[PDB]
């Protein structure tokens, strides 16, 4: 039947079916909590906030992101989650849809086989595929070669992909997507008299963040600019009545992209780390790398990231030949419609993991066919 | 012990850098002081007095918490001989090492004579 | 010719000199101001009181606290406390002696600001310095390397320090320290039937929790202990002539310390707080972190409090070595006697904000300089 | 005077006299810079650390190697190397001691005329002499016919030596020794819900490996018994106080000598290049070259090299004569070895690098000389 493409992270959730352009169960993967106490019978009955029945009364509940940087350690409420969006959000049968699931590269094997396990045992289905998010996302932008900049929520690794062959030993994981984004905007918004401190929070410090922060061409002269005039002022309303306006604070946070060194962090930004992998790389395949910039996910949203990234891989090259960058329009479901058109396709159905070749081999076989 | 009069009949030099090291009675005053650097600049005595006293560049305002500011304020008087082991800094002479402390020493030995 | 050392606390003011061991002008941060009809001629001449003429005269006037959590939310009454503090207590001349100001991170930088302009202009003193009063802390229990479980009176922030480097992404503050036990235990007094709404009677309230209160081991032990027998019941005298007894109430009240959802908030303990700080430092530290926990401030004082985070750590902790918290006897004033303490130091004089490049340089000149 | 001769490695330097038996530098070649903020005056004084100076502060500093593979790019940190190397290792002054050098093979001119003219200029040396790491490894082990495998830790060289007579057309160089084997034990410790990318843990992991990894005999049988059983897993106790445990990365990282497929080069493994550099010699001195392998350096002294090495050779020989594996107890110090006892003949004092001869030469010197 329809193949169920579900791209599950620890931010949002894309799932929908195979073929399509769009998914279309999408919420955030956040698990809420009663904390209150009810004292009016009839509404103390419902405690599974998986939805967006969280998101709306996140000030009586606790929100929770059980997946921490690519990392699934609340199985107990990824089992919820997969539920919700298999009967309510998608509402169809997992039993007779294969259900295609991606899973970030340099992974545990711990965590690749309970999710494989879960699903062959829970919802019994009858077979899946897990595949990699950079390498889907390739198919997203219609090419076989290219270097491709994935970058989620907690996970951004950079899987260059040559002729449709990969290169193992060019892929670094780098654990800074959007949460450590978000906590350094959540450090810095003390400095004008704000405090945040709850859960409930971090939801409007995260939607201040993507329709206020932006990626900044030159850094010292955005600080010039912001400490001489403050043309850069935006002003944001609270939902419980509070007029907030930062104006310093918006293009500091997207820096530490590229300077980890805000956070405390040894490891080099994203614009390094695409040279670096392309370093690792042949000698006579550094052409196509170069001129195949292709990045995916949410995390590239800010209004400047491709022009400061392109200069600054053009200052980080000999200035030798042309550097090429993609920012294609779908790329927070770039990962989801890769996966939509692999599975679409018709050499995509005979390495599905059947439950019969599952239950003869074990939890490893998703080592052995992925 | 005996290595204490060799640093001593060494650096007879500067006689003031006895006020440091130990002054022939076979101490271990050497390595704490000596890894603030004070015998850096007690060192330039050794033909003029006129210059950095023991007393001016340190009279322990080193509170009973922070005594983190005399090593690096009398190490960086070291253009004086050279402290050839640019490998070492500050950071570590804080405590000081015995292999560390001996190629200083080196240097001390090397250019304090003539 | 010496420096002064004013430790402006949320509850309590230390003042002295440089290289003291003991503060001189200590009293609480209350500003008394009159509400009642005066009848009689020639006593309603004072405007306002800063000094302890209000507390002997609370039942006729007012306690308000301008300092909230680290922020001074009333710049006029501080204002005349430190007019005070420099004339009656320290009987010194401001303009000719250096003073030393306390400042806890994670602070706004208007706020900051403000007790750089606010002393610069009005009383025109030659130089300051602000401090972290973290770092005070750290400087009245000496030892090189160790986090700093500082909690005054309404900011409770853990820096961890090791062989001296600080790790400004490791610094968790927290705005709970003794106005938040002070309030639960008003609160909580009210069920045996002890109301407390006049805010002259938060002092008494405060004696009350300062020398009844205490941490107690087990919370669970401590309820069947109450509930069974009533050996812990001790009685206190009013000033107003009545007695109380409060035997449940004693340890209730110090245990939202470590757990603040008593009151109703989402964030951990102290104990969890020094531990998730911990965690998100370094690998090789943690051994030097793990036996090392500066304990001070105004609030960890209680008898029974140091043994208990030391337990909630070990339980904490995967038990492979050892740990070990320093209880200096000064707790409360370690920040006024490490404020002293630096001001005794030696590269500490060339580095004071001086007045020549603070009016070149302007009101930013403590973020450049501290 | 004395000789002194000094063994430079990409992970241990060694130095000492001319005649002893012993070593004297152990200590591992690394450069860390301070990164951490400093609150308290007096901090951060320092621009690089050189060797355990780092090591016993891993903890908040970086970890650089400026040896990649006996390539010397950045001059300034080697001149620190060496001169932690001289003087707190040898104490004497090399202005007046002749210095016995070593230096990788298949080196460029331009790295040999650099550390020459350092020699010659920033110190002020009366005769110097530059040697082959290779070559001074056969004196430590009493022959003078006969291969010797010199893997250090990032240079892996096999320099045929025939009755003193090296033949250069079969010399070759391998970047393999140590270096990439410890990429390639962090990179699979991920495998195990274990994070590992930044520096501060490369000390540790290299320590895992010296007491872990081991070269096994067959590889399918070792992933069948560690498939199959549960036997050879062993735990690590983390410095900070957590327990590791890995049972199949232990044997993977030493395979990748033999396997160059793991880190993705298309040059061939340690065994067949010895293979390869004999039948580029004659076929008349291939006895004495089946006879003789002398094992040096810091990478063969995994339990299980020589055996292995023993086989594969057996394996590629036409089942003629007998193999022979040599391999020293003091295989970390072979090099330093021979090289202080071909110092100490009175032969060896005549060929020396004088200075005045260098003075009419020039850079040059070195290329002739040596
Ligand atoms: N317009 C925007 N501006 C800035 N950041 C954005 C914008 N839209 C999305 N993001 C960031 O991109 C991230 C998308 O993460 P996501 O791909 O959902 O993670 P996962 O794949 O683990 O679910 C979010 O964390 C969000 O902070
Ligand atoms: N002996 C004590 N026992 C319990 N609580 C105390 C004791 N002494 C002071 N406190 C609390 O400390 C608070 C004042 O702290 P403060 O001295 O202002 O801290 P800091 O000196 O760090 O500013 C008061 O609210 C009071 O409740
Ligand atoms: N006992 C051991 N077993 C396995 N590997 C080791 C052992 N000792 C050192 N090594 C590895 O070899 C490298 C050290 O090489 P080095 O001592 O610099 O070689 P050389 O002696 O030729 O200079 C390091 O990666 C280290 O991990
Ligand atoms: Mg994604
Ligand atoms: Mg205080
Ligand atoms: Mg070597």
């Amino acid at each position: 039947t329809t193949a169920l493409v579900c791209d599950n992270g620890s931010g949002l959730v894309k799932a929908g079916f195979a073929g399509d352009d769009a998914p279309r169960a999408v919420f955030p993967s956040i698990v809420g909590r009663p904390r209150h106490q009810g004292v009016m019978v009839g509404m103390g009955q419902k405690d599974s906030y998986v939805g967006d029945e969280a998101q709306s009364k996140r000030g009586i509940l606790t929100l929770k992101y059980p997946i921490e940087h690519g990392i699934i350690t609340n199985w107990d409420d990824m089992e919820k989650i997969w539920h919700h969006t298999f009967y309510n959000e998608l509402r169809v049968a997992p039993e007779e849809h294969p259900t295609l699931l991606t899973e970030a590269p340099l992974n545990p094997k711990a965590n690749r086989e309970k999710m494989t396990q879960i699903m062959f045992e829970t919802f019994n289905v009858p077979a899946m595929y897990v595949a990699i998010q950079a390498v889907l996302s390739l198919y997203a932008s219609g090419r076989t070669t290219g270097i491709v900049l994935d970058s989620g929520d907690g996970v951004t690794h950079n899987v260059p992909i040559y002729e449709g062959y990969a290169l193992p030993h060019a892929i670094m994981r780098l654990d800074l997507a959007g949460r450590d984004l978000t906590d350094y905007l959540m450090k810095i918004l003390t400095e004008r008299g704000y405090s945040f401190v709850t859960t409930a929070e971090r939801e409007i410090v995260r939607d201040i963040k993507e329709k206020l922060c932006y990626v900044a061409l030159d850094f010292e002269n955005e600080m010039a600019t912001a400490a001489s005039s403050s043309s850069l002022e935006k002003s944001y309303e609270l939902p419980d009545g509070q007029v907030i306006t930062i104006g310093n604070e918006r293009f500091r946070c997207p820096e530490t992209l590229f300077q980890p060194s805000f956070i405390g962090m040894e490891s080099a930004g994203i614009h390094e780390t695409t040279y670096n992998s392309i370093m690792k790389c042949d000698i006579d395949i550094r052409k196509d790398l170069y001129a195949n910039n292709v990045m995916s996910g949410g995390t590239t949203m800010y209004p400047g990231i491709a022009d400061r990234m392109q200069k600054e891989i053009t200052a980080l090259a000999p200035s030798t030949m042309k550097i090429k960058i993609i920012a294609p329009p779908e790329r927070k479901y770039s990962v989801w419609i890769g996966g939509s058109i692999l599975a679409s396709l018709s050499t995509f159905q005979q390495m599905w993991i059947t439950k019969q070749e599952y239950d003869e081999a074990g939890p490893s076989i998703v080592h052995r066919k992925c | 012990y005996a290595f204490v009069n060799w640093i001593n009949k060494a650096l007879e030099n500067d006689p003031d850098c006895r006020h440091v090291i130990p002054m022939n009675p076979n101490t271990d005053d050497l390595f704490k002081a000596v890894g603030d650097g004070i015998v850096l600049c007690k060192m330039i005595n050794l033909s003029v007095p006129d210059t950095i006293d023991e007393r001016a560049i340190n009279k322990k305002k080193l509170t009973p918490f922070i005594i983190q500011e005399n090593l690096n304020l009398a190490l960086n008087s070291a253009s004086a001989i050279g402290c050839h082991v640019v490998n070492i800094g500050a950071e570590d002479l804080r405590a000081g090492k015995p292999h560390l402390v001996l190629g200083l020493l080196w240097q001390i030995i090397k250019i304090g004579l003539f």
